[PDB]
């Protein structure tokens, strides 16, 4: 039970660097709008174009924008696998809970029906008509 | 051309975004019904309403703006209202449960499944749109809605559309009035998560606004009626502009440009001078000398800070109606001479003058004046720093005692957050005194 | 190669039917709100007739 | 939408219930019968949150009655109202409680409780999402205690992401009339504060104060004291249920109220109380009603909060008012008792207004108290307990029933915690 | 102040600085092109002088 | 002050949005005199 | 001339047609005796009509159809309906006995005594015919008796005559709804089985359907009559291009050239842009860029998938109405250049367009808006593979367990093409994936 507390904090700030790394992706490849994208001064500055001029040769940054583009793509793939199977096993522990807590419950309810006829009271027939029917069945079997 | 998208989230910025657009119906020559009378001003859309209203060829001005809200009581009654075959129902967005006053709860239980429905809204109003300035973001620091859900999207709007401006407005925490003890944990989270993002945010406190309302409006018991009239108002005031003309006009990208002295703070003071009753302006005057001195009468401020106790540095006048720059010019130099007026010794000149002819108007069953001069008194000062000074040490002390957190930590946070603002802060006192230190 | 493109005028006859479709429409839910509460009528007294045998 | 299922438990509540419905059907205007008198559009509109839709536009209110003894049943079925309510929500044992907790919290509850929660869950699904449950009982109620203590343990695994509201009452200080009384509470709020979250609490004794210091008429019914709760706790739903810019959320409001889990106790606080010439003799004014908002008369839950401090503090305002005068009288009272709060809060008030007025009364109100005056409670039951504990007294029962004296011993010292918790937080 | 900027990889403000680190070669060829244009314009000029 | 004396309500269940934002008359209308007018595109 | 003939397979695909003849009618105004009013438009059978009906000699519009069925039920009421007499009797082939759901009980047991009296009607409407471009073909991949019927038909229709088209339509399985587990059986039989010889494949999925419906449609409790309305508008307005003309005309060759791009593959999916309710439609405006936007839009698909989870290979757009192409090839100018759709780069252009004059109109009794420019979406992406992903794994699980297996051994099968089936599919899905990697 204690574990139970444990592991949701880790799911809380596991999901949580997922979410702006989304942003991160956004924020680099561009804001997804052509029309508004000439503002920001189109990529390619045409201050840089006539900047070539004599040319010779060109700017690397598209060489870094395919490379981070890559990169965070890839840990994209790392995150998504690892994330998909913390939830499988974060309710293989729920439901392991579940069975181990009304276990218990299910056999506590022995000792007890015991004492209700040790009394000096009670004698043969009060037994045999309760024995069927002690507790309605129906273990609570999950019941829904 | 020249239009852009108004934004209203949180139920408290629904009303007020109501009573802007009842406002701006008030000069647009609407009728409740959604058509002009028999005169020709129908088209393609493209007059006085071009910039604010979309009334296409079935002759219905359809506003640029999309009501959000997460309870559905206010927004249905509203749909029940007057106006309400005007605005588009499910630009009405409406919601089935709330945030619990919790920021993160209105930024991570509901709102991812809720704002792709407002992207769609946004770029189909995107499309439409020729101009696109910016977005005028209506929230609330304080709010109950308005502070998580806005977060989350402004954010969202950011990173699709980072290069249009995008103005907000948000009703400030009452220095000394908390109608909860939660809303510090939200507002310094709404902060340092806009503070990177965030282009121009304006604030506003409503005790001296009730304080106005029975210094000089003369209302020992006014009511958002009146509240809602005059921040309609005061934003009616800024985006005259885009509606009239004047000797000279201005957008709010020179507003960027010349207000803001340097990045992360964003924050100037708006007021409006002549706020008076009828009956005081009925049987005296109005001219450019005294509205300067009592737009720069400290008292006259919705903020509580004293200028004495900072310095300034923008001041940005808007003048609506008739006046000349001759009283203009002489009066400001008067006010350049004044010493207890303490700018900056970086900023020699800190003047943005914006002239409007329009003289503003008179609303039906209204409380104002019978305005002719008129102007906004948009300005920054250091004496702001107090504001995030006292939320402070309110803040420190809660976090140390750490109240309420099983209530975030339980739908799924953690404190560093929390600490990541606190130095955030930390950071932005610093720079308000390195700043304030010339 | 020159059609330029319908006139208004079947556009108002297009805005009206529209209006009558929601007229019929809604009393289309009206009729069945009546319909339906007829069922319960005869429910109700059917019911109250075998009380009275009972 | 969210809606609310109501639970009505012990025999105390089902007077409680009866009266807290009717209540309801007076303020939304349907008659006995149940049929509607179409009167106001928005009350019309936000009968959904605690009422389904039936034939003939009969609003059948969606609560639950238990019990063990049918003379109870069948006096709330032939009242005036007993029509509205359902046979199939009608719940009852073949057994008479004798009230003892055990018996009801361990012989009778067993065949009874899954009855019960049959009822409910087809309720539940009758319904879409709800916010949660309320429940009107006693602590010192055997039957009550027996099987809500059962019930309450029973949604929590059920439900445990919803609201679990808790309406009891304390037997009076004085005379508990129940010897065992100390015991059945004890055993209830062992249970109580571990599966509750938030908690009502209310005696009889200063009830029959207030009838001394404002009704002034003698002799009043308990049924009375039923109208008045039932007021109070009408009072507060008016918020969910009305428009008006007030944030009505329960958890709004108890994310507001609880800094830390174990504070589930509060206590209520009314609106105005008038004699018999003071109908026409009032002068109606915010400051006079936040004057007897505030009143250490005006009180009605447990004793005065004067030998304490006070933590959270929250009133909802049901009527035409405005934020000025609301602000200004927090203001008034914030300067006139600042040093009584507590320095680990100020600014402790949270304030909400519903502009919708009820029926018979414009400017009203609602308070909800949560001071340190609960030490004076638990620590009065201490020393009975510890008494009687002291020599075991009526104790062969409960072994008779399967009880032994090791559940007691957590039980207090839970329950000394909590003493020592309430303490050692203000002081 | 501990020193932070090491290399690690995630960049969250990457293009902006990047666009900055084209501003300087961008200007860098105009500074020695200015040189040359220097001794060409002169040159013509005392040289249409004889 | 003789006739606000009664202070009794007809409509009292009244929300504020309709008695505050009722249907305003028609003819109070303002008019674009000088509000950017450009009759030609 | 420009001619075809219909098939109708199935008592799911019996109602289809009949609404489909009933929609067909209303824009002919044909009368339900069989005739035009005294207005001259019969003659030897050449006008509107001479392309879908056969008003011949005797002035009856006689449709180009065959409803063919397995149980008398359905097809005995509606030849007790209202067209009957309109409709050929021996056309509305009947059947006495059912296929169980079974796919091979109605392509082994009944279908061989009964494929010749078929046969028959096919040569004596293919004898009646002059072009007869092709056929078309309304059938259900969970066919209780659609599925093994079309089969073997089909087949014999292939070998017969394999010089001209057969284009396919079936309702789509519901991914996560299965009112039959027969039908992953039955359908895998016939998805092997028609991938060699079916020309053009079309599917649809009622689910999204009943979405879009209760999203624009604002009808929260439709029918079939409004379901079969919006598939029987489909087939209606790609059918427009044979019916009318327009600015070009298109034809099923032209979109089966550019449609399917290499073998097997020839299922894209087709999409109706303007599906709004009428009050919707009433204040607001329809224009090409927003239906341009609201065509692309991902949730307007009737077909559970993501276009983002995909990539698009091909488009086309049925532009019926009035259009000018300024704004078309403008509008799709900024598709082409769109960031988020991501058509695969072996396709410069994948966009066939077809501009019909004709405005849709309304049907009386109907539901659906009335539209001035429409549209009809014939797309293919890749993201369909997730479907037949979704089917193995039911398949595999049902097959290793070996359900039902009794059911079909009993009457004369085992096990053995159900493995062919999988690979054939294993073939799809890794084909599916070929064609995705770039
Ligand atoms: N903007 C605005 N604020 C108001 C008005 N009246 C009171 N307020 C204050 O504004 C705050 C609104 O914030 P929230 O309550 O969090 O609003 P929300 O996030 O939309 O969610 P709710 O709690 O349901 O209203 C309240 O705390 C009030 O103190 C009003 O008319 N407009
Ligand atoms: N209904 C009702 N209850 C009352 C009244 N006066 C006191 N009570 C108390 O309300 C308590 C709660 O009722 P229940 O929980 O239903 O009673 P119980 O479980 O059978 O156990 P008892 O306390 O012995 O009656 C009882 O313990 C009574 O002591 C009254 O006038 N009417
Ligand atoms: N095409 C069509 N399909 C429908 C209609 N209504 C329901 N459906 C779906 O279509 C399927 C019908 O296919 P089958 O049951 O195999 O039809 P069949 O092969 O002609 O013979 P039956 O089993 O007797 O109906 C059902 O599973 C439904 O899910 C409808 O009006 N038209």
């Amino acid at each position: 039970t204690m574990t139970l507390g444990l592991m949701r904090g880790t799911i809380h700030r596991c999901m949580k660097f997922n979410q702006e790394m989304y942003v991160t992706r956004g924020i680099i490849k561009g804001p997804l709008l052509k029309r508004n994208l000439e503002a920001r001064e189109k990529l390619n500055r045409p201050l840089v174009r006539m900047y070539q001029r004599h040319v010779g040769t060109q700017l690397p940054e598209a060489t870094r924008l395919a490379q981070g583009t890559d990169l965070l793509t890839r840990h994209n793939l790392h995150m998504e696998k690892n994330l998909k199977e913390l939830r499988t096993t974060h309710d293989n522990l729920a439901w392991g809970l579940n069975c181990k807590k009304i276990g218990h419950d299910v056999d506590y309810d022995v000792v007890r029906l015991r004492l209700r006829q040790r009394h000096p009271h009670v004698c043969y027939e009060q037994a045999q008509r309760l024995v069927n029917d002690w507790d309605p069945p129906t273990p609570a079997r999950s019941q829904t | 051309m020249r239009e852009c998208i108004s934004i209203h989230v949180g139920q408290a910025g629904v009303q007020i975004g109501n009573a802007c657009w009842e406002l701006y119906c008030l000069e647009h020559g609407i009728q409740p019904d959604g058509q002009m009378p028999s005169d020709k001003t129908i088209g393609g859309g493209d007059d006085s309403f071009n910039t604010f209203f979309s009334e296409t060829g079935a002759g219905k001005h359809v506003p640029r703006a999309v009501f959000v809200d997460l309870e559905p009581t206010v927004v249905d009654e509203v749909r029940t209202g007057t106006y309400r075959q005007l605005f588009h129902p499910e630009q009405l967005i409406t919601g089935k449960e709330d945030a619990a006053n919790n920021y993160a709860r209105g930024h991570y239980t509901i709102g991812k499944e809720i704002v792709d429905l407002v992207l769609d809204r946004i770029r189909k109003l995107a499309d439409l749109c020729t101009g696109l300035q910016g977005f005028l973001i209506f929230h609330s620091f304080g709010g109950g809605t308005g502070s998580g859900f806005a977060s989350l999207l402004m954010e969202r709007l950011s990173v699709d559309y980072g290069k249009k401006s995008k103005l907000e407005f948000a009703i400030y925490p009452a220095p000394q009035v908390s109608t909860a003890v939660v809303e510090p944990y939200n507002s310094i989270l709404t902060t340092h998560t806009t503070l990177e993002h965030s282009d121009c945010a304006f604030m506003v406190d409503n005790e001296a606004i009730y304080d106005i309302c029975r210094r000089n409006l003369d209302i020992e018991r006014p009511t958002y009626t009146n509240l809602n009239r005059l921040i309609g108002q005061i934003v009616s005031s800024i985006t005259a502009s885009l509606r009239f003309d004047g000797a000279l006009n201005v957008d709010l990208t020179e507003f960027q440009t010349n207000l803001v002295p340097y990045p992360r703070i964003h924050f100037p003071l708006a007021t409006y001078a002549p706020v008076i009753s009828a009956e005081k302006a009925y049987h005296e005057q109005l001219s450019v000398a005294e509205i300067t001195n009592a737009c720069f009468e400290p008292a006259n401020q919705m903020v509580k800070c004293d200028p004495r106790h900072g310095k300034y540095m923008a001041c940005c006048m808007l003048y609506r109606g008739d006046v000349v720059p001759k009283d203009v010019n002489a009066a400001i130099a008067t006010i350049k001479t004044k010493r207890t007026i303490q700018f900056v010794d970086w900023c020699p000149t800190g003047f943005k003058v914006g002239i409007n002819y329009q003289p503003p108007t008179v609303v039906p069953g209204g409380d104002l004046a019978k305005v002719q001069r008129a102007v906004c008194m948009l300005s920054n000062t250091t004496a702001i720093a107090e504001a995030w000074a006292r939320l402070d040490h309110k803040f420190d002390l809660m976090y140390a005692k750490r109240a309420f957190v099983h209530w975030y930590v339980g739908e799924g946070m953690e404190e560093g957050e929390f600490s990541e603002a606190r130095e955030d802060l930390a950071a932005l006192e610093k720079d308000y005194e390195e700043v304030g230190v010339d | 190669d020159r059609w330029k493109g319908m006139n208004r005028e079947q556009l108002e006859e297009i805005w009206f039917t529209q209006k009558r479709q929601i007229q019929e429409k809604l009393r289309l839910q009206e009729e069945e709100r009546q319909h339906s509460m007829d069922w319960d009528l005869r429910r109700i007294r059917k019911a109250h007739a075998s009380l009275l045998h009972e | 939408m969210r809606e609310i299922v109501h639970l009505q438990a012990g025999q105390c509540g089902n007077q409680i219930g009866a009266k807290f419905w009717e209540v309801i059907s007076d303020e939304h205007g349907i008659d006995p019968t149940g049929t509607y008198h179409g009167d106001s559009d928005l009350q019309l509109e936000r009968i959904n949150v605690y009422y389904n839709e039936a034939t003939g536009g009969k609003y059948v209110p969606r609560a639950v009655l238990v019990d063990l003894e049918p003379g109870t049943m069948d006096s709330v079925r032939s009242g005036p109202f007993g029509q509205i309510f359902r046979p199939d929500n009608f719940v009852f044992g073949q057994s008479g409680a004798g009230n003892n907790w055990a018996k009801g919290h361990y012989t009778e509850g067993a065949e009874l409780v899954d009855s019960v929660l049959d009822v409910v869950r087809k309720e539940a699904e009758s319904c879409d999402c709800l916010q949660g449950f309320q429940l009107t009982h006693s602590l010192g109620g055997g039957t009550g205690s027996g099987m809500g203590t059962l019930l309450i343990s029973k949604i929590r695994e059920e439900y445990p992401d919803r609201i679990m509201n808790t309406f009891s009452v304390v037997p009076s200080p004085k005379v508990s009339d129940t010897v065992v009384e100390p015991y059945n509470a004890t055993l209830s709020v062992h249970q109580l504060v571990e599966n509750t979250d938030e908690t009502y609490c209310i005696d009889n004794e200063a009830l029959y104060d207030i009838c001394f210091r404002t009704l002034k008429l003698t002799t009043p019914t308990y049924g009375d004291l039923n109208h008045l709760v039932s007021a109070t706790m009408s009072g507060v739903t008016t918020c969910l249920r009305f428009p008006g810019q007030l944030n009505a959320d329960l958890r709004k409001l108890a994310v507001n109220m609880v800094p830390f889990p174990r504070l589930h106790f509060f206590m209520p606080g009314f609106a105005p109380l008038t004699s018999r010439g003071s109908q026409q003799y009032r002068a109606l004014t915010v400051p006079e009603l936040t004057q007897q908002m505030f009143d250490a008369k005006n009180m009605m839950a447990a004793c005065d909060p004067r030998h304490g401090r006070y933590l959270t503090v929250a009133a909802v305002f049901r009527g035409r008012m405005s934020m000025k005068e609301v602000d200004e009288q927090m203001l008034n009272v914030q300067n006139k008792n600042s040093s009584y709060f507590v320095e680990w809060i100020p600014n402790n008030v949270k304030t909400a207004v519903c502009d919708i007025p009820p029926r018979g009364l414009k400017m009203s109100a609602t308070f909800i108290g949560n001071s340190t005056a609960i030490q004076e409670l638990f620590k009065r039951i201490s020393e009975q307990f510890t008494a009687m504990f002291r020599r075991k007294a009526f104790l062969h029962w409960y072994t008779g029933e399967g009880m032994d004296e090791m559940e007691f011993t957590e039980a207090e010292s839970n329950m000394n915690d909590l003493v020592s918790e309430y303490q050692q937080y203000q002081d | 102040k501990p020193p932070a900027w090491y290399a690690r990889l995630p960049l969250p403000m990457h293009r902006d600085a990047r666009a900055q680190q084209t501003a300087e070669v961008v200007h860098a060829h105009a500074r020695g092109a200015r040189l040359t244009a220097a001794r060409l314009g002169r040159a013509q000029h005392q040289i249409n002088g004889q | 002050l003789q006739q606000k004396w009664l202070a009794s309500k007809t409509s009292l269940k009244e929300s504020i949005y309709t008695t505050s934002y009722p249907r305003l008359p028609v003819c109070a209308m303002s008019r674009r005199e000088h509000a950017i007018p450009v009759p030609h595109p």
